[PDB]
RNA sequence: UUCAAGAGGGCGUGAAACCGUUAAGAGGUAAACGGGUGGGGUCCGCGCAGUCCGCCCGGAGGAUUCAACCCGGCGGCGGG
RNA sequence: GGGGACCGUCCCCCGACCGGCGACCGGCCGCCGCCGGGCGCAUUUCCACCGCGGCGGUGCGCCGCGACCGGCUCCGGGACG
RNA sequence: CGGCGACGUCGGCUACCCACCCGACCCGUCUUGAAACACGGACCAAGGAGUCUAACACGUGCGCGAGUCGGGGGCUCGCAC
RNA sequence: CCCCGCGGACGCUACGCCGCGACGAGUAGGAGGGCCGCUGCGGUGAGCCUUGAAGCCUAGGGCGCGGGCCCGGGUGGAGC
């Protein structure tokens, strides 16, 4: 099946398929300081329905 | 005209309509006018920041 | 998969999606391209103009091999040789130009769409167009005919 | 009998599926999620000598 | 990756039980035994499991070591805590909080340990 | 009763990819967070294109990408395409390009890398520019498809130049009546 | 005595009777299983007054008490002791119950283990 | 006899329509049906002195007895 | 036709500089945690029992009553301009 | 905050029977219009009707991508699969 | 530089969870969802079963808006 550096030597045209996402560690990506620097602060307060008095 | 009844409201009618049944169209939603902050946030650029300003 | 189709969702609906008034009958309108000039004329005229009638000269015993002449444009001329052929000629000090035999690559006629890189090349072909020859001579190349 | 029982799949897609299957068979979470009782297996790309 | 492996087993797993509008996951190191990304005990580089002791007294706290992820024979370190209920919960709390080892599972492991120890004391007639 | 109409209540748009590709779904998870938690409209455009179908994500040739990146003031910018980057064999010289694509053809990738260029996936682009700063968001030709030649006014109407559906092309196939004044009419 | 649920809210059922099929009273060949009427003149489909009512989404149960037994629990069908263990951390909200095909010898062990784990069984004295 | 004839030579199981008998209820607007109650009945509820468990206080008891130290094992994190 | 040279990729090496020890791993240390064994043998720690004990949560086997608060609503008195 | 609690009572009922008040014409179908003095339907069981092939068109998913596709053939212990 | 307390609920199947607002007739017809249902195949449940499978019966207990489903009792006797 070959490497990504070299094609397969027993299939004459085949090479390993490529990744459309190199780093699948989603938690590492989201927690990275460059991602965290660009984010606005979370809006974690729940605003429930106000009973109109 | 066959479909409506209309007339000239007085001051008391305007007060009681806004105070009891007054709802604002805030972000296309029907939100009860429970706080002045709801009015001031959408109409404050016109100088209207309270229920009194809206009634006036 | 028959489980993904409308027939599974039409169980319990009496008409099976074909209506109560007009129903699903055998062949209302005819079979195949029936009535293409009488009661399907609007459809045939609207979507298939030119459908009826003869045009041109008929030719018995057409042999498609006689008129076999695949064509290649100038913008793809340098793909018929290796990139090494190209880069060696570009950095060549002398005036030596590589030969591209399009007949070897499977084309007979060289058309002139696109532009050529500015370096001479000898092009062998059965046929050339006027503008293809003009552009080849513009980059300093030559057109040579083969049979 | 002429129901088109057979399907043809592109060679590149069949090669793709082999690569995905081999890659997944190197992860303990995926193999255990098949239910293969690999708990005392010393190493999951498990390779033995040629004497076998 | 944990997220990549989750996208493979989130709906296709031998531990997956979908029944009675409920979903459970029965792999060994799943506290709360639920099919969730956080509680899955196979896809993470560090997992916590609490099981009853083999002899029927105490708990076994199993944690996943960091190095040999692809070597399942040595990947899990098991210890047996067979002391009183309060000190057993303290040991599990210190294992998770002090080590910074997967602190989102601290109360899940404590509650599971309490359930195990309560099931080991004699039943009531 | 309320005097309203309900035939346009449900907006028809992709809220998620119809694909089951788990790698596409993971970086949809990434850019769904980026669009929500930043004020960048670049993330919103990228996220909605990740949902899009393949016909709505046409391939982008190397020549078109080179041409759009050669416009003034676009140097040292990352060309981002939500789709495939395709080699064009009609271009002879490839400049130094920094590109982020969903897919890159093997030969296009080799040409870009030989030129000294850089290829990023969409998760690497998120790390390199979470707000999408310094990017040229490009698209392939949306209407560069054979179906669009048949779309439009019907072929049998005046001033319409839309291709008809014919099984074969030749002098015997839809060329006589309604196509020339010598056979009935032309329009 | 019996194991109590975590919370026991009042369960409100919008309808208690069953939706019987139209004209299932008049015939034996028509089972009471609900079928949507689709006749052109069908007065049940047209919703005339005093007729058989049709199920619609407005009868849906409160999502807080949906699928909840009168005891306040929610059942989970188990087949052996291993499937009983998954309710260890759902003691106060879910109750196990043993499948009909489980033998009497094996459902003894399920009941004994459930008593150890404080899991409520809806049919504990079922084959004895 | 058989495990079983509530398997008895067209005999595995044995539905519905329909019929006999027994039990309960009812009956002059043909029956049947939807909604709402009421009465009776058959069952169900380990119903019949009514949950449970966390901390604290007091009482009287037991104990591989606790913290801190030492030895060993194993982990987690960090190290130009 | 062979044999060469050249170019492009590769696969191993002989070495150094650069970014990292990482989600590729070991040894040393440093901190921390757990376990086992000693020691600690009693104002500590734990175990179970009792009080119609208190503070929390949940909930009363069944049938019921009351109170105040708030929302909506229909009414009734009294007074002012 | 009150009362009540085992061989009589407590709670339950979707479900069994009965009574009463209000509402309620027999379904299917064609039809502008069916309860129709329009047709089919005595009852029950089992069976019973948009399928497959080919060819187009558009949409959608997948792989590769100026290419793509071995489908016919051949090579691989000829053969449990 | 938190430390007499070394401690502090739940959560987030992200195809998940949460909030707010408006809305809800429907033949022919279209679309979506179905942890609705039947049969068979590949996987999986260290699944169930002669201490009793399928099927059938049932004034038995329930769940779901519904399609339907689960459980108790009886019969049955080998598969689901
Ligand atoms: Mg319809
Ligand atoms: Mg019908
Ligand atoms: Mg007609
Ligand atoms: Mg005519
Ligand atoms: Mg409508
Ligand atoms: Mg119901
Ligand atoms: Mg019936
Ligand atoms: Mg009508
Ligand atoms: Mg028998
Ligand atoms: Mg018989
Ligand atoms: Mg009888
Ligand atoms: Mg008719
Ligand atoms: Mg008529
Ligand atoms: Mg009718
Ligand atoms: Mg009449
Ligand atoms: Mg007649
Ligand atoms: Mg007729
Ligand atoms: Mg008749
Ligand atoms: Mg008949
Ligand atoms: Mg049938
Ligand atoms: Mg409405
Ligand atoms: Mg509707």
């Amino acid at each position: 099946y070959g490497t990504w550096r070299k094609a397969a030597s027993l299939k004459s045209n085949y090479n390993l398929p490529m990744h459309k996402m190199i780093n699948t560690d989603l938690s590492r990506i989201l927690k990275s300081p460059e991602i965290q620097r660009a984010l606005r602060a979370p809006r974690k307060k729940i605003h429930r329905r106000v009973l109109k008095k | 005209e066959p479909y409506i009844a209309w007339g000239y409201p007085n001051l008391k009618s305007v007060n009681e309509l806004i105070y009891k049944r007054g709802y604002g169209k805030i972000n296309k939603k029907r939100i009860a006018l429970t706080d002045n902050a709801l009015i001031a946030r959408s109409l404050g650029k016109y100088g209207i920041i309270c229920m009194e300003d809206l009634i006036h | 998969p028959s489980r993904l189709r409308k027939t599974r969702k039409l169980r319990g609906h009496v008409s099976h999606g074909h209506g109560r008034i007009g129903k699903h009958r055998k062949h209302p309108g005819g079979r195949g391209n029936a009535g293409g000039l009488h009661h399907h004329r609007i459809n045939f005229d609207k979507y298939h103009p030119g459908y009826f009638g003869k045009v041109g000269m008929k030719h018995y015993h057409l042999k498609r091999n006689q008129s076999f002449c695949p064509t290649v444009n100038l913008d793809k001329l340098w793909t018929l040789v290796s990139e090494q052929t190209r880069v060696n000629a570009a950095k060549n000090k002398t005036g030596a130009a590589p030969i591209i035999d399009v007949v070897r690559s499977g084309y007979y006629k060289v058309l002139g769409k696109g532009k050529l890189p500015k370096q001479p090349v000898i092009v062998k072909a059965k046929f050339f167009s006027r503008r293809a020859e003009e552009k080849i001579k513009s980059v300093g190349g030559a057109c040579v005919l083969v049979a | 009998t002429w129901r088109r029982w057979h399907r043809r799949v592109n060679t590149t897609q069949k090669r793709y599926a082999i690569c995905s299957a081999l890659a997944a068979s190197a992860l303990p979470a995926l193999v255990m999620s098949k239910g293969h009782r690999i708990e005392e297996v010393p190493e999951l790309p498990l390779v033995v000598e040629d004497k076998v | 990756s944990a997220h990549l492996q989750w996208m493979v087993v989130r709906n296709c797993s031998s531990f997956l039980i979908k029944r009675n509008k409920q979903t459970y996951s029965t792999e060994p190191n799943n506290l709360k035994a639920r099919n969730s990304f956080r509680y899955n005990g196979l896809i993470h580089r560090k997992t916590v499991g609490v099981e009853p002791a083999a002899d029927g007294k105490g708990v076994v706290v199993v944690i996943k070591r960091r190095s040999g992820q692809r070597k399942p024979a040595t990947s899990y370190v098991r210890t047996t805590i067979n002391k009183n209920a309060r000190a057993t919960l303290s040991s599990i709390r210190h294992m998770i909080r002090k080590n910074k080892y997967r602190p989102d599972l601290r109360m899940a492991a404590i509650r599971r340990a309490s359930a195990i120890l309560r099931s080991q004391k004699p039943v009531m007639v | 009763g309320v005097d309203i109409r309900h035939n346009k209540d449900r907006k028809v748009r992709r809220k998620e990819p119809k694909s089951q590709d788990i790698y596409l779904r993971l970086l949809v998870k990434l850019y769904r967070f980026l669009a929500r938690r930043t004020n960048s409209t670049f993330n919103q455009v990228v996220l909605k294109r990740l949902f899009m179908s393949r016909t709505n994500r046409p391939p982008l040739s190397l020549s078109r990408m080179i041409r759009k990146m050669k416009l003034p003031g676009r140097e040292n910018k990352t060309a981002v395409v939500v789709g495939t980057i395709t080699d064009d064999v009609r271009v002879q010289e490839v400049p130094k390009l920094k590109v982020c694509a969903l897919r890159v053809t093997s030969r296009a990738r080799s040409r870009i890398l030989r030129a000294g260029g850089k290829i990023l996936t969409f998760d690497q682009l998120a790390l390199d520019s979470p707000k999408g700063c310094g990017t040229v968001l490009l698209s392939g030709p949306r209407k560069g498809r054979e179906v669009y030649r048949h779309f439009g006014k019907a072929p049998g109407t005046p001033h319409s130049h839309t291709k008809p559906y014919v099984r074969s092309k030749g002098r015997k196939f839809e060329r006589a009546r309604g196509r020339r004044a010598s056979r009935g009419y032309k329009n | 005595a019996a194991l109590r649920p975590l919370v026991k809210p009042k369960i409100v059922k919008k309808r208690t009777k069953k939706f019987i099929r139209h004209q299932s009273d008049r015939y034996v060949k028509i089972k009471r299983n609900w079928r949507k009427p689709r006749g052109i003149d069908n007065r049940v489909r047209r919703r005339f007054k005093g007729q058989i009512l049709m199920p619609n989404i407005g009868y849906g149960s409160n999502k807080k008490t949906k699928h909840m037994l009168p005891s306040g629990f929610r059942k989970f069908l188990v087949h052996n002791v291993k499937e009983l263990e998954v309710l260890l951390m759902c003691n106060k909200s879910y109750c196990a119950e043993i499948a009909h095909n489980v033998s009497s010898k094996n459902r003894k062990a399920i009941v004994e283990r459930a008593a150890q784990l404080a899991i409520r069984v809806t049919n504990p004295n079922a084959r004895l």
